[PDB]
């Protein structure tokens, strides 16, 4: 069932977009290889999460 | 739907990706930033990402396309994705089932992330996150 991975990824990248608007979210703890997350880090993370959400959306629609 | 303060903020973010300063974002520069974050992107992943945003098809992202992406319905898509895991046709699945799908499939969220969505998404306070509550949280 091609839809299970696509659908999960859609949910997960959507929530990850949402969680990144909150600066205190535990979603910021997954960048284990950065010691001190600074302003320029967060801004590039915000952009990468948005792009990945748009990828996940196209792949979901491609699976249906 | 775009503040002028947002536009300059997005211009600054654009700069962090376009390090050569030629007004464009290539797959190499996206790869460079992601590896700088400790991520391990695949060259197809980088291609899917550029393709999703690159509206003119010249293989690269310049700032108007960046601006559009950051400014960009999603509701029904999220609803369809939730129904994929809807067994009994109820408006919900158990928190344990949700924790499984979120942690063991697709992106693989962390357990503290799933704790967070679970606490935040039970808007009505009855102990059960349903689909409609989840959607409203994101919208
Ligand atoms: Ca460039
Ligand atoms: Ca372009
Ligand atoms: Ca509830």
């Amino acid at each position: 069932n091609r839809q299970i991975p696509a659908a999960a990824s859609l949910i997960q990248t959507a929530w990850r977009c949402y969680a990144a608007e909150n600066p205190d979210s535990s979603t910021w703890k997954i960048y284990i290889r950065i010691s001190q997350l600074r302003e320029h880090h967060r801004a590039t993370i915000k952009v990468i999460r948005r792009m990945q959400y748009f990828v996940a959306k196209k792949k979901f629609q491609q699976a249906r | 739907q775009l503040t002028e303060e947002q536009i300059a903020e997005f211009k600054e973010a654009f700069s962090l990706f376009d390090k050569d300063g030629d007004g464009t974002i290539t797959t190499k520069e996206l790869g460079t930033v992601m590896r700088s974050l400790g991520q391990n992107p695949t060259e197809a992943e980088l291609q899917d990402m550029i393709n999703e945003v690159d509206a003119d098809g010249n293989g690269t992202i310049d700032f108007p396309e960046f601006l559009t992406m950051m400014a960009r319905d999603s509701e029904e898509e999220i609803r369809e994705a939730l129904r994929v895991f809807d067994k009994d046709g109820n408006g919900y699945i158990s928190a344990a089932e949700l924790r499984h799908v979120m942690t063991n499939l697709g992106e693989k969220l962390t357990d503290e992330e799933v704790d967070e969505m679970i606490r935040e998404a039970d808007i009505d306070g009855d102990g059960q996150v349903n689909y409609e509550e989840f959607v409203q949280m994101m919208t």
